[PDB]
């Protein structure tokens, strides 16, 4: 059913406004990983940055979500896990030789300290971001520090230590009927699907590399088991994936989903590793091929949430995500960067345009073709819900 | 403060005039945000309140590494789980801890004396379970271990090899990368999952042909002047008929854990869900197999072991052409059958009324 | 059969065999009648789906999920998970960002806890002297963040002396607030000095790393041209699609294959702009002498205007064009001896089947080559390609330029790169194509580097532009193969007979047969064959691999037209 | 070197063991439904209702005696796999817990106690024990091996405990990988 097609470029529906919000908590950015390592709180202070120089304050309400309890975060994960969060320290490391282990807490993905400051930090801004969206005081919620999805139930993974994502699509499923994942990160968010698989409240739609490749989940065959049969939508993809590529894939995908399983939520995982020149993301998606996503969901003009994600170069994801939150507000920025505390990141063009390279797109229109068909074959069971 | 970081210097310092050599060529509106950010507390849960013998590096009981706990006797160290009782690392046992072999020979005194006694006076005691005796006292005289199969059950199947740490190997694991230690090397970046390049992969090595693809029948060269017109050939490693990515829906070249197994391959487990399980048993070599070829070959069940010639028992292609037969032309007087009980039972149901 | 397998397994198994064949497979249809399906997740036990989980109410029970199991040391075999390459200059241009998180971390981490200092000092001067002699700050001096001012005073404090001078503020402050609250202040400003005298060359080591790692494929293309261009896979890739069409023409349901290799010329001034390109590298190339240079660019713009029926006197008007704005017949070529002689001088049945065919107005042509002239056309054609797709890009190209505003801002600061601006090789606001066309020329001739050839075309192009970084090296294999057409005897009597053939304005069936076997005389049965059809209304060049058993013309459509062929190849001694 | 036969099913059955237990990191569901009690019990009463020499039925009830000490004394010792160890050591702790003492002949299924019969060559290898009593009981054995041939269809049949229940095995989390395998 894939279909390739020129790519128009990004343009503000007119009639569709909204509201937004925007959670910032002055502090997420002051705790360091421990040495160069992918991830930083860092890329949600320059990105804010922006977001106040190109005036787009006066635009949207910037709140602060008061931190997530010990008693809302168990609402997804197990105690003993979340106390051995909250005691874990580099100090005090070597007394729980046995738990590091069970937990994998002190692996490759290692604690800082703030471990359990940064982690409630994104998990209230999640939560709050839900309840605001449920107590209909905005229809579009922003927040760059949560989108952890690859944190386990009594573990952690892949650096995502709270699973922020589960807490707040609780949050919005004490209200909503049926909650819409959708997950344009480059990797698969193996945390919200295997904690929502079999179940009919929640469809997640993940458009991720498969291959050897972490986390080495998410095949086609993944639909989800039980009653959640039909309600997974994993969409593999090879390398060097361009923006009219998918764009042919998400556009059609996305607005059967939309025809059949017609949510009225929506939770959107804007991660930025599936940008071209990214620490590991191997795509090669440019900001306005990524911003396409975020511009077609918002057409539909349903409550709608966007989360942050991974992104592990802080100047195109903080680009992207100002960019982001400009076509949110229904503004197509200029691409001439304002002076900010962090100007001399974006050398040497000091322009808000992210460049794509001339990786070579490995995804052939025939495979492209089958998937999408076996993709909707699927899809044409969810059509009552 | 002095300390170098990652930078080579301290870090209130500028750069050292040999870096900068080899690295040349000769009002902001932020300020706010302390007056807009309002705190969101409207949340549901709000009400929540919230001599010098140096030990060994191995555990002796399964033979790996990791954190053990040792002997003060003897080098030899042992896991946490590894125990008897497995001691827990939480209360480790105050004093010098002893393996079960060192507590022995001090109980004994290192005297074969009262080893002999001790030994004669178990026996006496156990008397219904004479057979055992000398066995159910030399249990408590040597450490533990994990329990690794005799190699006269390893050798009995030859498709079957211990790994590495003692893990099943069933030659359906593919092979290490050696040379792909060489990869982490490379050469530039014509890496493992073979992007851009399939001049020597649309082609056979050996022979010089073409690698067709058993779904389309072309190998699809295109041109590297125009190279959108690839598919990505990759060979099966058990038949090595060759297919495409797109033939195969499959997106990867599988080359980390297992090998590859076409779809042209029959079962080797069916779960047949009215759940019965496999037909296909073991490959019992060492020569002690059982090749009975039967005589009678057009009713014969036998196995799902079939071995196919012009207990694994042998059998022809005609053979398999009448049970095949003989199955569809039953199966279709059956369903015949069915709806004519169905027929009868309708139109006297319907004169009946 | 033995019941072991159910039916639908078993015709979706045999799909797999019998699903190519859409007859064979249907009729299978009819005469036969006719958990984790995901491979990554197992099941527990319902006896550890039993865990504490202090805070979770009922909603959560009823849509969340605690049975399927899903790992990434399960589904990668235990052993896995491949990366990306991410070539070294991407490394280096990772490290600068790295130190720029460092360093900006330190300083907003300092700037936070100084102003906590600074606001406690503050509110500890106004205060009486008793009230300053038990004042006491609790853990986390008021602020929401317990951890970061400790982690910044452990930083600068030799953490033990950190946690003395923490341990001391939380039970002293009169006395140490102030002393600490220097200690930060002087700290911060050195770091921010050092900052940014560092900052400078982070910028200064990004500019000369960047391009030059958004596109790297322009380094698998200098090898990528050097090893896929060779004459072995140029005749790979056209038997490649000759046996496709063979082992698809075993399917009677595929239509008849078309021809091997298809090119389209529909602008014909990028002709001239090879021919200058040929003439700028042989005037500089020292290996041919000044003889066979003219013979080389005479017999270039001869077979030129001859083949693509281009008039000589229009090329070498645009040729002389050319070179202002930057301040005899072929069979005569052909032959040394008149090149130097020249130069010095300055039954019923087959009479309807030979009667009925005769091609009047003569606008399709056909050329028989061997290996060499295939290559040689190979090369013209890979070369005029790539100048179409840069002419193709060149206005789009040319209005993105014209809207670079550079910062000015940046500029006075010498943070923009005007290396390139130095050597004059930025694109001015003026056409694009003609740039890279000088730019192309100045390298041939050696005016130019390559690294800033190679950049120039990176900036200007920033990754579309890849395939002219061998712009040079494929000039010297063009002319070089046109060279051979000098000094092959054998090519050199096939390009005269081509030139015989092309000269005449009407054929029939048997001229175009006597034309092959003529030229089949020339090479032996060990070479292969390959047949140019150029179509003059509509530009197009068709190459055709040559069975050598297979036809000289396109298989034709009718029968009687079939049978003509037939008879006409028969009446001739040659075996048909 | 004393040797013993065990039958080839039962060598396939080891070896699909060494499968479930190895890397498909599968664990023994426990308390088995049929133990080690239960089987030599069942074992001894049918082969007695067949034996009519005093001194057979004498010979024989000793060796059940003697192979159920065995297995008390020996499934902690040398029968569990390294993956298996922790559940052993929680039920021993469990034990503790309700000042039940642990004996595993009640609990441990036959997979166990045909491991212990696998190794038993080389434990008799390690005796001073005389010839004819090894070969006695060694004949004892693969009487017993015989007869867990012919009922290897009611105690050794694969369920694949990913799909429906309560099989020979069950699968182990990712903590438990973490803490058996790799302290
Ligand atoms: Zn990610
Ligand atoms: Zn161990
Ligand atoms: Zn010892
Ligand atoms: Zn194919
Ligand atoms: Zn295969």
């Amino acid at each position: 059913v894939y279909e390739a097609t020129p790519f128009d470029p990004i343009t503000v529906k007119p009639s569709d406004k909204r509201r937004v919000a925007y959670f910032y908590d002055a502090d997420v950015g002051n705790y360091a990983y421990g040495a160069g390592h992918p991830m930083k709180p860092h890329r949600i202070r320059m990105a804010h940055s922006l977001i106040m120089n190109y005036g787009l304050y006066k635009k949207m309400e910037i709140y602060r979500a008061k931190p997530a309890t010990k008693q809302e975060m168990c609402q997804f994960h197990t105690d003993e896990y979340i106390d051995f969060l909250s005691r874990v320290t580099p100090d005090n490391l070597e007394m729980f030789k046995r738990e590091s282990v069970k937990f994998n807490v002190g692996d490759d993905c290692p604690v800082f300290d703030g471990l359990y400051e940064y982690c409630s930090i994104s998990g209230g801004g999640s939560m709050e971001g839900a309840a605001r969206l449920n107590r209909g005081k905005c229809d579009v919620a922003v927040n760059y520090a949560g989108g952890l999805h690859h944190a386990k139930k009594s573990e952690a993974s892949g650096f995502c230590y709270l699973n922020d994502i589960v807490l707040g699509i609780i949050e919005l499923l004490r209200y909503h009927p049926r909650v819409l994942y959708i997950d344009i990160d480059v990797h698969h968010g193996d945390g919200v699907e295997e904690a929502f698989y079999t179940t009919d409240r929640v469809m997640t739609c993940s458009f991720h590399k498969y291959g050897e490749f972490f986390p080495g989940t998410g095949e086609l065959r993944d639909i989800g088991v039980g009653a959640g049969k039909n309600y997974a939508v994993n969409v593999p993809l090879r390398d060097g994936i361009d923006d009219a590529t998918y764009r042919s894939v998400f556009e059609p995908v996305i607005k059967k989903i939309m025809e059949w399983y017609q949510p009225s939520a929506v939770v959107l995982q804007c991660g930025g590793d599936s940008l071209s020149g990214d620490r590991l993301g191997c795509f090669n998606l440019s900001m306005e091929g990524h911003a396409n996503c975020v511009n077609y969901v918002k057409s539909f003009g349903i409550p709608m949430m966007v989360v942050g994600g991974g992104g592990y170069t802080m100047r195109n994801v903080a680009r992207t995500w100002c960019f982001e939150t400009g076509l949110l507000n229904n503004v197509v920025l200029d691409k001439d960067l304002p002076y900010n505390e962090y100007y001399e990141y974006y050398g040497p063009d000091y322009k808000l345009s992210v460049r794509p390279s001339n990786m070579f797109n490995v995804n052939t229109p025939e495979y492209l073709d089958k998937v999408m068909t076996n993709i909707f074959a699927n899809l044409e069971n969810t059509k009552y819900a | 403060d002095s300390k170098v970081s990652v930078t080579g210097l301290p870090l209130n310092k500028g750069p050292s005039e040999k870096i900068k050599r080899e690295s040349l060529w000769n009002d902001l509106k932020t300020f706010l945000t302390e007056n807009m950010t309002e705190e969101s507390n409207i949340r549901s849960t709000i009400g929540w309140n919230g001599i010098d013998f140096e030990n060994e590096d191995f555990c002796s009981a399964c033979n790996q590494s990791g954190s053990f706990l040792c002997c003060d006797t003897c080098p030899k160290s042992f896991h946490f789980l590894c125990l008897d009782p497995p001691i827990d690392p939480n209360n480790l046992p105050k004093g010098d801890w002893h393996c079960n072999e060192c507590k022995f020979k001090i109980f004994i005194n290192n005297s074969m004396a009262t080893l002999k006694k001790i030994e004669s006076n178990f026996i006496k005691q156990n008397n219904n379970v004479k057979i055992f005796a000398k066995l159910l006292f030399n249990i408590d005289s040597h450490n533990p271990k994990q329990f690794q199969l005799p190699n006269y059950i390893k050798e009995t199947f030859p498709a079957v090899k211990t790994g590495s740490r003692g893990q099943y190997s069933d030659e359906n694991d593919k092979i290490p990368l050696t040379d792909r230690q060489l990869f982490n090397t490379s050469y530039g970046q014509s890496i493992t999952k073979l992007d851009s390049y399939n001049p020597d992969t649309h082609i056979d090595s050996n022979s010089g042909k073409f690698l067709i693809c058993y779904k389309c029948n072309q190998t699809r060269l295109g041109s590297w002047s125009h190279p959108e017109n690839s598919r990505l050939i990759m060979t099966c490693d058990y038949c090595q008929t060759p297919w495409h990515l797109d033939c195969v829906p499959r997106a990867s070249f599988k080359n980390l854990g297992s090998k590859w197994k076409c779809p042209l391959h029959s079962p080797t487990k069916v779960y047949k869900k009215i759940y019965k399980v496999w037909k296909k048993q073991r490959l019992i070599n060492k020569k002690n197999q059982l090749y009975y070829e039967p005589l009678q070959k057009i009713g014969y069940q036998n196995n799902g072991n079939i071995q196919i010639i012009p207990k694994i028992t042998q059998i022809d292609e005609n053979s398999i052409k009448y049970d095949f037969f003989d199955k569809i032309y039953k199966s279709k007087m059956v369903q015949k059958r069915k709806l004519f009980q169905f027929q009868e039972s309708l139109i006297d149901k319907l004169v009946s009324n | 059969s033995q019941d072991i397998l159910d039916l639908d397994d078993l015709v979706e198994k045999v799909d797999f065999y019998l699903g190519s064949n859409k007859e064979l497979f249907t009729w299978f249809k009819n005469f036969v009648g006719y958990e984790a399906f995901g491979p990554s997740y197992k099941r527990l036990p319902k006896s550890d789906t039993f865990m504490p989980c202090s805070g979770r109410d009922d909603m959560c029970w009823e849509v969340l999920n605690d049975e399927w199991v899903g790992h990434p040391v399960w589904a990668s075999e235990d052993s896995g998970f491949i990366a990306h390459r991410k070539n070294q200059y991407e490394e280096t241009l990772f490290k600068i960002e790295e130190e720029r998180h460092e360093y900006d971390f330190y300083i907003e981490s300092n700037l936070r806890t100084i102003q906590c200092l600074e606001t406690i000092v503050n509110k500890i001067e106004n205060m009486t002297e008793n009230e300053k002699a038990n004042f006491k700050l609790p853990p986390g001096l008021g602020h929401t963040s317990m951890t970061i001012y400790k982690k910044v005073i452990r930083k600068v404090y030799d953490k033990e002396r950190g946690f003395e001078i923490i341990d001391a503020l939380h039970e002293h402050p009169a006395v140490t607030a102030p002393v600490v609250l220097k200690r930060l202040k002087q700290k911060d400003e050195e770091w921010r000095r050092a900052q940014r005298e560092w900052n400078k060359v982070w910028r200064e080591l990004e500019q000369k790393v960047f391009f030059k790692s958004l596109d790297h494929l322009g380094l698998t293309f200098k090898q990528a041209d050097k090893k896929l261009l060779t004459t072995k896979q140029l005749i790979s890739e056209i038997s490649s699609i000759k046996v496709d069409q063979t082992n698809k023409k075993i399917h009677w349901l595929t239509p008849k294959p078309k021809s091997q290799l298809d090119f389209d010329f529909p602008d014909k001034n990028i002709f001239y702009d090879i021919l200058c390109l040929a003439d700028t590298f042989i005037t500089h190339t020292t290996a041919y002498s000044n003889p066979d240079k003219e013979r080389l660019k005479d017999l270039l713009k001869y077979f030129i205007s001859l083949f693509f029926s281009i008039s000589f006197e229009k090329i070498e008007e645009s040729l002389y064009s050319h070179k202002q704005n930057v301040s005899m017949s072929l069979l005569d070529i052909l032959h040394r001896s008149r090149y130097q002689k020249l130069k010095r001088s300055n039954g019923n049945l087959v009479e309807e089947a030979n009667s009925q065919g005769i091609i009047q107005n003569r606008s399709i042509f056909n050329l028989f080559a061997n290996t060499n002239i295939y290559i040689f056309f190979r090369h013209w054609t890979t070369i005029y390609e790539r100048l179409l797709e840069i002419k193709q890009m060149n206005e789009r190209v040319t209005k993105e330029i014209n809207t670079r505003s550079t910062v000015t801002f940046a500029k006075d600061l010498d943070l923009l790169s005007s290396q390139l601006s130095e050597m004059g090789l930025d694109f001015v606001g003026e056409d694009a194509y003609k740039q890279v066309l000088r730019l192309s020329r100045r390298l041939i001739n050696g005016d130019l580097e390559h690294q800033w050839f190679e950049e120039s075309l990176r900036q200007a192009y920033n990754n579309k532009a890849f395939k002219l970084y061998t712009i040079d090296k494929v000039t010297q294999s063009l002319v070089k193969h046109a060279h051979t057409l000098m000094t092959d005897a054998k090519t050199a009597e096939i390009m005269a007979l081509f030139v015989k053939d092309r000269n005449a304005s009407t054929t029939s069936a048997k001229d175009q047969i006597i034309y092959r076997l003529q030229v089949r005389s020339h090479m032996s049965n060990t070479e292969n064959m390959f047949r140019i059809e150029f179509d003059k209304r509509t530009l197009h060049v068709s190459i055709q691999y040559i069975a050598l058993d297979d036809l000289t013309l396109k298989e034709p459509k009718a029968d009687e037209d079939k049978w003509k062929y037939y008879v006409t190849s028969y009446a001739l001694p040659h075996p048909t | 070197k004393i040797s013993l036969q065990i039958p080839i099913k039962l060598k396939s059955v080891l070896v699909d063991d060494w499968e479930y237990v190895t890397k498909d990191k599968k664990i023994c569901r426990l308390p088995a439904d049929v133990t080690v009690e239960m089987v030599l019990n069942k074992y001894e009463h049918e082969v007695s209702q067949e034996l009519e020499s005093p001194g057979s039925q004498s010979q024989l009830s000793e060796y059940c005696a003697g192979l159920k000490l065995y297995f008390d004394k020996c499934l902690g010792n040398m029968l569990l796999y390294r993956l298996e160890r922790l559940q052993y050591d929680e039920l021993l702790k469990k034990s503790s817990k309700d000042q039940k003492p642990l004996v595993p002949i009640r609990i441990y299924g036959a997979i166990h106690l045909l491991r212990l019969i696998s190794v038993l060559p080389e434990l008799i290898s390690s005796t001073t024990m005389d010839l004819q009593s090894c070969q006695l009981l060694i004949k004892q054995t693969e009487d017993f091996l015989v007869w867990l041939l012919m009922h290897v269809d009611e105690y050794f049949n694969d369920k694949d405990p990913n799909r429906s229940d309560d099989a020979l095995y069950v699968n182990t989390s990712s903590q438990y990988e973490g803490v058996a395998l790799g302290m």
